[PDB]
């Protein structure tokens, strides 16, 4: 099993709305490849 | 308090709750972003808005998020550009393509996009990307230049298992990802 | 598999995860259907599509909400028309107002309304409800007229927690509510 | 404590589309009264 972490401070409440949507983007261009997501889950607590 | 929780393993060919944009389609149980051809966008997008942040209070929401994807490329070499998961505003449309991965239009700062994306990077943009030119993992806020990276090496058509979670006490977001092998 | 889950113990003022028709707002912490005042319809609906059961393998979703209502009347006396949690098609508007509850328009069973309620009846309309004239809590499916309902003793002004869940197993909607005192 | 209970067989899949909205919804007529929601929780699961 081979694993990669990072952590970086992000102040969200100064970058994003109080609203948000969350999603996947993919691209490709002169080079390209498929890009699949196989499953999905997701939680936040707010207060 | 308000929480939201949702859990998908397996994609319906009519998923009501997600709303696509560019290429994006479901087939199969899964979620395709794009296929292996030149220059395309494909993004999925939650349909719920979710609430980050509270003016009022002035709290932030604790977070956390994992899902399963593979990017399965024509060789090693030929292998471009990449996939997000990404946080914006809720009338969010699909931004430049190529290098920009769909989410910005610029390696300048630009407050006014409001996203914050994590980045599976698989090409080399020399305008911007880390000097090594290895593949990577990169934190982004308003801008396709990290603030943050970490180079990653791609395994090529093999499911990656990623958990990318906030913690409001600390405004530290962290990123994992794992191959089985 | 599928699952959603969310849980507001507190509205905000832009509550944009809820969609409000007819007189529904929110104000002070809590969602507002109806004002005391005559002839009037307020709706909320949780904004994304649920995934009851799907055509592919015939399944169907178990499912439990909870929720606390109030219903203050200017007396024990003058008091209509009545509360509902309902299910309903997507694109779902309000209908009849009055003693239909703002989800159906006729006491004959109707299947192009596919929507079934749970209905927190506190008005006699003689034309469909149980002749005992009691208020009464019952459950509804594609017409006013409820296929099967329980008298309930309202208590005006205090808090009621609900509870209703649906087995996909047995096919049984459970209703309970309860008052502190 | 007082509480009620009802319970009765609904065949939902006969009579519900696949993809709905759940809500509230409070009337009133010649007669009246104020009806509000205080919180309120939702689990549903599909497979
Ligand atoms: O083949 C890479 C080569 O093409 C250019 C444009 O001539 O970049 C295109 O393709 C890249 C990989 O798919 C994208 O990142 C880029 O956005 C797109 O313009 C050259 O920049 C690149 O060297
Ligand atoms: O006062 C009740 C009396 O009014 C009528 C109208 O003539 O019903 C109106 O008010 C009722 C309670 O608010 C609603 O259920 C009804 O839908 C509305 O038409 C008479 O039917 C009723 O007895
Ligand atoms: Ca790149
Ligand atoms: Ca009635
Ligand atoms: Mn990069
Ligand atoms: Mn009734």
């Amino acid at each position: 099993v081979t694993s990669y972490t990072l952590n970086e401070v992000v102040p969200l409440k100064d970058v994003v709305p109080e609203w948000v949507r969350i999603g996947f983007s993919a691209t490709t261009g002169a080079e390209f490849a498929a890009h699949e997501v196989h499953s999905w889950s997701f939680h936040s607590q707010l207060g | 308090t308000e929480t939201t929780s949702f859990s998908i393993t397996k994609f319906s060919p009519d998923q009501q709750n997600l709303i696509f944009q560019g290429d994006g389609y479901t087939t199969k149980g899964k979620l395709t972003l794009t296929k292996a051809v030149k220059s395309t966008v494909g993004r999925a997008l939650y349909s719920t808005p979710i609430h980050i942040w509270d003016r009022d209070t002035g709290n932030v929401a604790n977070f956390v998020t994992s899902f399963t994807f593979v990017i399965d490329a024509p060789s090693s070499y030929n292998v471009a550009d990449g996939f997000t998961f990404f946080i914006a505003p809720v009338d969010t449309k699909p931004q430049t393509g190529g290098g920009y991965l769909g989410v910005f239009n610029s390696k300048e700062y630009d407050k006014t996009s409001q996203t914050v994306a994590v980045e599976f990077d698989t090409f080399y943009n020399a305008a911007w990307d880390p000097s090594n030119k290895e593949r990577h993992i990169g934190i982004d806020v308003n801008s396709i230049k990290s603030v943050n990276t970490k180079s990653w090496n791609l395994q090529n058509g093999e499911r990656a298992n990623v958990v990318i979670a906030f913690n409001a006490a600390t405004n530290v977001l962290t990123v994992t990802l794992t191959y089985p092998n």
